[PDB]
């Protein structure tokens, strides 16, 4: 929900780590304009989570968003950005009509449809290179068969379907060897006192009997134990109590 | 460093202010269409000099080194639409006046002022004006005056400047290795880098002659038809034996024949199939007309429009205040958008355009992925035969029983059909050998091998054994037939409405052979078929990617232009006009004249 983003080679890099993501405001309501993803699906998103995720900022057609694919090839897919094999991230667009846009003319950000070669996933190329695909050389400038690449955008909120400004947030995300961080929201339920059921906390599991704790804790523990070694302490994991 | 591997890199800071110098030229030449003031004027000056000047500030850039080291197919095929140099070949007293004598070509069409030289008190306006008395006034003298005054005070100083317009109009092509400016129309056409379907330029000269042999027969019982007809009407003006005089053809020059209907009936017992009438009882507005004409292209299998379509077009006029101009164009403004300006009424011919100018949308929305010189029709011809499969299938009457429009008991006799096919022969075949005569006339006037003398007698020659018409007054060297019209003043193709009528026949008539229908052509439709829409993904899709010769492979599979489409949709045409032309005069004749008396 920002006010302004990046072009489409020059992706910053907003590193989520050590955070608690919250998709029910985001996911849950739904303001964007479409909400479809391959490899996970949004809603294995809240049962499972991942090491590092990682995310950018950038403003494309609503014909460039078929080429945002995994194993995709064409226009944008090889020589803009690539998504990988392994890629279980999701893909969100939204149309900024009344907020990306510009009037006589969007001639800030700039993008790209070609290039020398194809390029790695996840690479940031910013480079002003001098072409030359025949066999007489360039000296800098274009030609016939010579060519430059580097132009900016064409956005304006009164025309149909095709180059409206899509804003397009790819949320990547990243299973690694280090343990996870950042992982997103989970349901909660009421607390029943002075009955035996079951108990699924944080980090406890069982089944007893809960009633008014008179002994002192810390805050910062978990569970407590007894002179037999059994558990017969719990903290709430919402409200500080025992 | 290797050739082999460097292919194609020019799309980056061409192919995105191709469209956004356009696109500042595109909503200002729009808001010129809708809100016509004082400052919304200057800003389609402004920025389309901007565009004008970028294709010629990277053309004086690309003056280096030859094209033959190429290999790829997709490299070559958008080369060709970039690498034409225009008018910067030449000097600076020569390219910049070809700039002014465009501006004061256009001006004069349409801000003409031409009336009765009898009683000039009271003098009219052109456009609104001379296009509908031309229908209702049933007089030989009255019609005499419309057609001969308009090339004779507009077309009157046009001759002395058509004649140096042609002549600097052959160095911008003979520079840029063509043998002429008469293949540079031709230019879209040639196909080369693929073995087997080569179509070179020379070869279109024999393609349309090749075409035309076939229809002779059938144009001349369309010729003597509404000749035989007019003996009511014009009892001593139009002789038998020879041709019809050419100002009283309905319109202003004689391309379409679309007035000459109600005069021409042939039986007047049974009503004609109509619309306008069933529209005001049931209350329809602006919303209902596109909806579901739309519902027309989820059903073949193109997917639906989102929300920009409805909030960004509007379809009705913006108050009696502003003045907003409403010519049926589909606006292809850039990399696959369209907004849609059209005046809505309660009109059959207002609900045949709504099908016509959806059906340019429905080409450009397919390839709006794909690069700018590969978003275009396959040829200039290409975009509008794809655009009226739409209207001539909503013609249908089998059609207009499931939405529910007519009355759902309505007769179907074999005299029913043939009032409807009339009406299309003067839309379809009624302006095609017209298309045939100006093109080779623009191809005759243009390599120069007839002299300044010759260049208006040939034309009311080619008339009078093509077309079968015979002017009543005779010109002379001063005066211009042709040169009147909306494409030839402005600069515009006049070959892209011969392969109108000739590509979109090639697509209908194998549409319904993948949908299985049994029956004539005209009662062909392509909905409720959830496979006819896979013939065509695949073609709507092509672009410029791929040529014209392998883009008929998919539907019809001729490489060729084929007159055969065109013979077995007008079936009953072909056999009802045999029997009523038993004693008549088949053809024309080149002896009678009107002003030989």
């Amino acid at each position: 929900n920002a006010t302004r983003f990046a072009s489409v080679y020059a992706w910053n890099r907003k590193r989520i780590s050590n955070c608690v993501a919250d998709y029910s405001v985001l996911y849950n309501l739904a303001p964007f304009f479409t909400f479809k993803c391959y490899g996970v699906s949004p809603t294995k998103l809240n049962d499972l989570c991942f090491t590092n995720v990682y995310a950018d900022s950038f403003v494309i057609r609503g014909d460039e968003v078929r080429q945002i694919a995994p194993g995709q090839t064409g226009n944008i897919a090889d020589y803009n950005y690539k998504l990988p094999d392994d890629f279980t991230g999701c893909v969100i667009a939204w149309n900024s009509n009344k907020l990306d846009s510009k009037v006589s003319g969007n001639y800030n950000y700039l993008y790209r449809l070609f290039r020398k070669s194809n390029l790695k996933p996840f690479e940031r190329d910013i480079s002003t290179e001098i072409y030359q695909a025949g066999n007489k050389p360039c000296n800098g400038v274009a030609g016939f068969n010579c060519y430059f690449p580097l132009r900016s955008y064409s956005f304006r909120p009164t025309y149909g379907v095709g180059h409206q400004p899509y804003r397009v947030v790819v949320l990547s995300f990243e299973l690694l060897h280090a343990p996870a961080t950042v992982c997103g929201p989970k349901k909660s339920t009421n607390l029943v006192k002075n009955k035996c059921v079951n108990f699924n906390f944080n980090g406890l599991k069982g089944t007893g009997v809960l009633t008014e704790s008179n002994k002192k804790f810390l805050p910062f523990q978990q569970f407590g134990r007894d002179i037999a070694d059994t558990t017969d302490a719990v903290r709430d994991p919402q409200t500080l109590e025992i | 460093s290797t050739i082999e591997e460097q292919a194609k890199t020019f799309l980056d800071k061409f192919n995105h202010e191709a469209e956004d110098l356009f696109y500042q030229s595109s909503l200002a030449s729009w808001n010129y269409n809708t809100n016509i003031t004082e400052e919304n004027v200057q800003n389609m000056n402004n920025a389309g000099d901007k565009w004008s000047a970028f294709l010629k500030e990277q053309s004086t850039l690309a003056q280096m080194y030859p094209l033959q080291e190429i290999q790829n197919l997709t490299v070559k095929l958008q080369l060709q639409a970039l690498q034409q140099n225009g008018s910067s070949v030449l000097s600076e007293d020569k390219s910049k006046r070809l700039n002014t004598i465009l501006n004061t070509m256009s001006t004069i069409y349409s801000t003409g002022k031409v009336c009765n030289p009898d009683n000039p008190q009271e003098c009219l306006l052109l456009e609104p004006g001379l296009n509908e008395i031309m229908a209702n006034s049933l007089d030989y003298n009255e019609r005499l005056w419309a057609w001969e005054s308009w090339r004779s005070e507009v077309g009157k100083q046009l001759r002395p400047l058509y004649e140096e317009y042609v002549v600097l109009k052959n160095e911008m092509a003979r520079a840029n290795h063509y043998e002429d400016y008469g293949d540079y129309w031709r230019g879209d056409y040639e196909v080369n880098g693929v073995d087997g379907y080569d179509y070179s330029r020379g070869q279109l000269i024999e393609d349309v002659e090749h075409t035309f042999e076939e229809i002779k027969p059938l144009y001349e019982h369309l010729h003597a038809y509404v000749r035989a007809k007019l003996m009511n009407a014009y009892p001593s003006y139009i002789s038998p034996i020879g041709c019809l005089p050419a100002h009283l053809l309905g319109d202003m020059w004689g391309r379409f024949w679309t007035n000459l209907y109600s005069l021409t009936v042939p039986f007047g017992q049974k009503p004609n199939i109509d619309v306008t009438d069933a529209m005001v009882d049931q209350a329809w507005d602006a919303q209902r007309i596109f909806k579901e004409a739309e519902k027309f292209f989820v059903s073949v299998g193109l997917p639906n429009m989102t929300q920009g379509f409805w909030e960004n077009s509007m379809l009705t006029d913006p108050g009696n205040v502003q003045k907003a101009v409403c010519h049926p164009t589909a606006w292809d403004l850039g990399k696959g958008d369209f907004r849609i300006l059209m005046c809505t009424k309660v009109t059959m011919d207002d609900f045949l355009t709504a099908h016509h100018e959806m059906g340019h949308i429905q080409y450009d929305m397919a390839y709006a992925a794909q690069p700018f010189l590969l978003r275009n029709g396959a040829n200039e011809g290409f975009h509008e035969a794809v655009g009226e499969i739409m209207s001539l299938s909503a013609a249908t009457p089998k059609h207009l029983k499931s939405i529910g429009l007519l009355s759902p008991d309505f007769q179907e006799d074999n005299e029913t059909e043939i009032n409807f096919l009339l009406k299309q022969a003067l839309t379809i075949v009624g302006t095609l050998p017209f298309t045939y005569m100006l093109e080779k006339w623009r191809w005759m006037v243009f390599k120069g091998e007839i002299p300044k003398d010759q260049w208006m007698k040939k034309w009311w020659e080619m008339k009078r054994e093509i077309v079968g018409v015979v002017e009543p007054v005779p010109h002379d060297e001063t005066y211009c037939d042709p040169a009147s019209l909306f494409h030839v003043s402005n600069d515009y193709s006049f070959i892209r409405y011969y392969t109108r009528t000739l590509y979109q026949f090639q697509f209908q008539e194998a549409l319904c052979q993948a949908a299985k229908h049994e029956g004539p052509l005209h009662k062909c439709d392509i909905s409720n078929s959830t496979e006819a829409g896979q013939k065509l993904f695949n073609m709507l899709r092509l672009g410029k990617s791929e040529p014209w010769t392998l883009a008929l492979e998919n539907v019809v599979g001729a490489k060729n232009m084929n007159v055969r489409p065109l013979l077995n949709y007008f079936e009953p045409l072909f056999t009802w006009l045999k029997d009523q032309n038993k004693n008549s005069f088949v053809g024309w004749s080149t002896d009678w004249s009107p002003y030989a008396d």
